[PDB]
């Protein structure tokens, strides 16, 4: 017998222990999730360690098959998920350290605080306090503040301990046969060995820096019309031709800059659509809310909610009863058990997420079929990209008139359009330059072409160069301003966030072309397509079990990423951008700054 | 006088695991498929070389009824000419097979809270079973080239794993009870015959 068919004799084995004992970890989970309690603490933590200790000893054993022996690549793929060494490459002495340094850096931002100069005893931690100013203030010296407090406090704890934990994970990375830990990341996206559909580690920084030169026009000009409403909004500190100072983007970095919209929308005077009170009006709940959900799915073709999804998720806040974690979750437990966990109020937001979160539920279920390794998003950014679209059709007024929360005689002005054009913008698209920006530092600073003691400054040089962006006060090697945010300090890569949001627009354009959907992207309603249903549902049900090109290609016809959707659902906005920037300069000069 | 006990074989507190699955002879008696047939309680009943509805109008020399648990998706194997784990390892009807499969959901029966681990299915084995052939056989399965001695186990295998019932599985996990009728003629004296053929 071959070393192959040997191969999936012992994935077999593993399969049928592995869903088995998954389950019993997401149960346990489950039971802490909805009922907070020291006992299902222990539960939860006593099956999560039987689970790794199980794909502990299962990776130990694949690691006899060799790839090279090989063809099967729906086999190939599963061995490769097991095989893979993370941590346990270093030795115990490294590895128990680089622990200590993540969790002193977790520590050190979840608890980081600063204090009024004059009251040592007014304190403020990141959440609520802080991101409450960054969020609401005007006031330019409370927000600067805020900002310098911050990253001065918090950042000069974190820049000893982020050195070495580059040290560490580059080791770690090499000794995984990566460049370093950057290449490490990008291994996420790699595919060999699928003719006419691999892709490199490699590729990704290309593909993802010629997209982002697509994007420059639409952000430049969006930079502008904000840039010239914030000059109103804090007279004399902002320059015409300059970037915008760091400490007034509406959250502690500028990720993005959804909280500029009370200073930057474009017609104050038309409210936004919000269908909130339509819902309390005709006495919605939480299971009105899911069976609507529910509807819009089966609506394209896509199956109902199983029996189980009914009766075991938990849909509203079980309050006097028991204490739950309340974040919208879709879990998938394995065996055919699909749950939803949130804690649903009468809300046009908590209608929409409910959406988001149902199209995680479709995906697990049109995946389940797959071998149990290859149940997942064809890449990182593919779940998410599913959800969105989905909050995309849900509120459009074609859809919302269609269900009964918009009256039949409604209509959407010119006006009313561009304000939520402009909204989404500050969201998706200024988050973009943001997300490039820093997760090409740290590829930078994972290849060792940032030195040290050029950290900042090339941070800043890069803030300005790419982001339009300038620190408010000067900033030396003390600091590590890229820690200061949660995903940096946390050990999370951060260009997924880059790449579904392209993908999400991809799969809008191509669904909607689908459903024949006539008119600007940005109205489109997927509903009763079952042509786009079948489009979808092609790439749903793959898993992971073909190369994330191919199952891009199933919904887009193409393998690339690509912004050209993204910035046709833009288009209106950007077009009347341009003729609101007539008069401005449209650009930024990087030799301008607060402190100059 | 004299009807079939089909409720012996239906309503049976213990069903066996698919590997072991257990035979029952009916012989002498009357069946009035018909009762069942019109059930609520069945979720899968399909019939081969009969037609389910004029089976009361039938007569057979013998009738068998093999009986046992699987997952909710693998009822589908248990038919002609299919394959998979159940189909080729543990139970395997004939291409020409004359009978019916009756299939009903038994979760609340055979599911517990942690889970019931007392039903088994053979996983693993070195070639596919005849129709109608049981294998209750526990030996070592070897899918390598070494041996499967006392000190060499690597790429060994125990044949049989335990399925793993919990309430809260999804449908085509949760456990499904089954019953298979065979409907044999041979030449020679009916003893099983529906209602409408009770004259012998
Ligand atoms: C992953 O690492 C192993 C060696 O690391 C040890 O084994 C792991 C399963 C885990 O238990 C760690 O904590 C251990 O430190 C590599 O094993 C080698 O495999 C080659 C074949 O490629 C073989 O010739 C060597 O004898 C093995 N070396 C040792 C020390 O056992 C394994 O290849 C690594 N996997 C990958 C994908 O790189
Ligand atoms: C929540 O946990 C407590 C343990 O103190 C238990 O008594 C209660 O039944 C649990 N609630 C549910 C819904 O399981
Ligand atoms: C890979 O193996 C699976 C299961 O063994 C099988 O269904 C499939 O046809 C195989 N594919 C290739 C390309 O060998
Ligand atoms: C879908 O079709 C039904 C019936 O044809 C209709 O009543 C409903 O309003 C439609 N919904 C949408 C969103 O088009
Ligand atoms: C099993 O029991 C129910 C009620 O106890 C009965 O109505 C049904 O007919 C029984 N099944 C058979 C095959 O006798
Ligand atoms: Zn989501």
């Amino acid at each position: 017998s071959t070393i192959e068919e040997q191969a999936k004799t012992f994935l077999d084995k593993f399969n049928h222990e592995a869903e088995d004992l998954f389950y019993q970890s997401s149960l346990a989970s489950w039971n802490y999730n909805t009922n907070i309690t020291e006992e299902n603490v222990q539960n939860m933590n006593n099956a999560g360690d039987k689970w790794s200790a199980f794909l502990k000893e299962q990776s130990t054993l694949a690691q006899m098959y060799p790839l090279q022996e090989i063809q099967n690549l729906t086999v190939k793929l599963q061995l490769q998920a097991l095989q893979q060494n993370g941590s346990s490459v270093l030795s115990e002495d490294k590895s128990k350290r680089l622990n200590t340094i993540l969790n002193t850096m977790s520590t050190i931002y979840s608890t980081g605080k600063v204090c009024n100069p004059d009251n040592p005893q007014e304190c403020l931690l990141l959440e609520p306090g802080l991101n409450e100013i960054m969020a609401n203030s005007l006031d330019y010296n409370e927000r600067l503040w805020a900002w310098e407090s911050w990253r001065s406090e918090v950042g000069k704890q974190l820049r000893p301990l982020y050195e070495e934990y580059v040290v560490l994970k580059n080791e770690m990375a090499r000794a995984n046969h990566y460049e370093d830990y950057g290449d490490y990341w990008r291994g996420d996206y790699e595919v060999n060995g699928v003719d006419g559909y691999d892709y490199s580690r490699g590729q990704l920084i290309e593909d993802v820096e010629h997209t982002f030169e697509e994007i420059k026009p639409l952000y430049e000009h969006l930079h502008a019309y904000v840039r010239a409403k914030l000059m109103n909004a804090y007279p004399s500190y902002i320059s015409p031709i300059g970037c915008l100072p760091a400490h007034l983007l509406g959250d502690m970095w500028g990720r993005f800059w959804t909280n500029l919209y009370s200073l930057t929308v474009p017609f104050g005077q038309k409210p936004n659509i919000d269908v909130t009170d339509a819902m309390v009006d005709q006495a919605w709940d939480a299971q009105r809310i899911f069976k609507e959900a529910e509807k819009f799915f089966v609506s394209v073709g896509l199956p109902n909610m199983t029996q189980g999804f009914w009766e075991n998720s938990m849909l509203t806040d079980p309050g006097n009863v028991q204490k739950a974690v309340c974040h919208p979750t879709a879990w998938d437990l394995g065996k055919g058990d699909f749950r939803i966990l949130m804690c649903t109020k009468v809300t046009m937001d908590d209608f929409l997420t409910a959406h988001h979160e149902m199209g995680h539920i479709q995906y697990d279920m049109a995946y389940a079929a797959q071998p149990f390794l290859l149940r997942n998003g064809a890449n990182e950014g593919f779940h998410e990209a599913v959800g969105e679209i989905m909050s995309l059709s849900a509120a459009t007024p074609k859809h919302l008139k269609s269900i009964g929360l918009l009256s039949p005689d409604f209509q959407e002005d010119n006006e009313t359009e561009i304000n939520f054009l402009l909204k989404q913008a500050l969201t998706i698209v200024g988050t973009l330059p943001f997300t490039y920006m820093l997760e090409k530092w740290r590829w930078m600073v994972f290849k060792g072409e940032i030195p040290k003691d050029q950290w900042m400054k090339k941070w800043w040089e890069m803030k300005r160069e790419i982001v339009g962006v300038v620190e408010p006060v000067p900033h030396d090697e003390t600091y590590c301003d890229p820690a200061s945010l949660f995903h940096v300090s946390n050990d999370y890569s951060f260009i997924r966030y880059y790449t579904r949001t392209l993908y999400q627009f991809q799969f809008q354009e191509a669904l909607c072309q689908a459903a024949k959907h006539e008119g600007p992207l940005h109205k489109c309603d997927i509903s009763n397509s079952t042509e786009a249903g079948q489009k979808l549902f092609n790439m749903l049900r793959l898993g992971k079990s073909e190369p994330w090109t191919l199952a891009l290609e199933n919904v887009v016809g193409a393998k690339n990423m690509n912004v050209r959707p993204l910035l046709n659902y833009f288009e209106p906005l950007f077009t009347w951008l341009k003729d609101q920037n007539k008069n401005s300069f449209v650009g930024w000069s990087t030799d301008w700054s607060p402190y100059a | 006088t004299n009807l079939c006990p089909f409720g012996e074989v239906f309503n049976a507190t213990r069903f066996a695991s698919v590997y072991a699955w257990n035979r029952k002879r009916i012989s002498n008696c009357v069946a009035d498929y018909s009762v069942l047939y019109n059930s609520a309680s069945f979720s899968t009943f399909k019939c081969y070389g009969v037609s389910p509805t004029k089976l009361n109008d039938l007569c057979f020399t013998n009738v068998y009824a093999d009986s046992f648990v699987i997952r909710g998706d693998e009822v589908r194997q248990i038919a002609p000419g299919q394959t998979g784990k159940i189909a080729d390892y543990n139970y395997k009807l004939p291409d020409d097979f004359t009978g019916c499969v009756i299939a009903w959901n038994s979760n609340n029966l055979d599911s517990k809270v942690g889970g019931n681990y007392n039903y088994l299915y053979r996983l693993f084995r070195k070639s596919n079973l005849k129709p109608f052939e049981r294998d209750i056989s526990t030996e070592i399965y070897q899918a390598g080239s070494t041996p499967c001695n006392g000190v060499e186990r690597f790429n060994c295998y125990f044949p049989l794993q335990s399925y793993g019932f919990q309430p809260t599985n999804g449908v085509g996990y949760q456990p499904y009870r089954v019953v298979v009728l065979s409907f044999e003629l041979l030449h020679a004296p009916a003893t099983v015959c529906g209602p409408k053929k009770s004259e012998n």
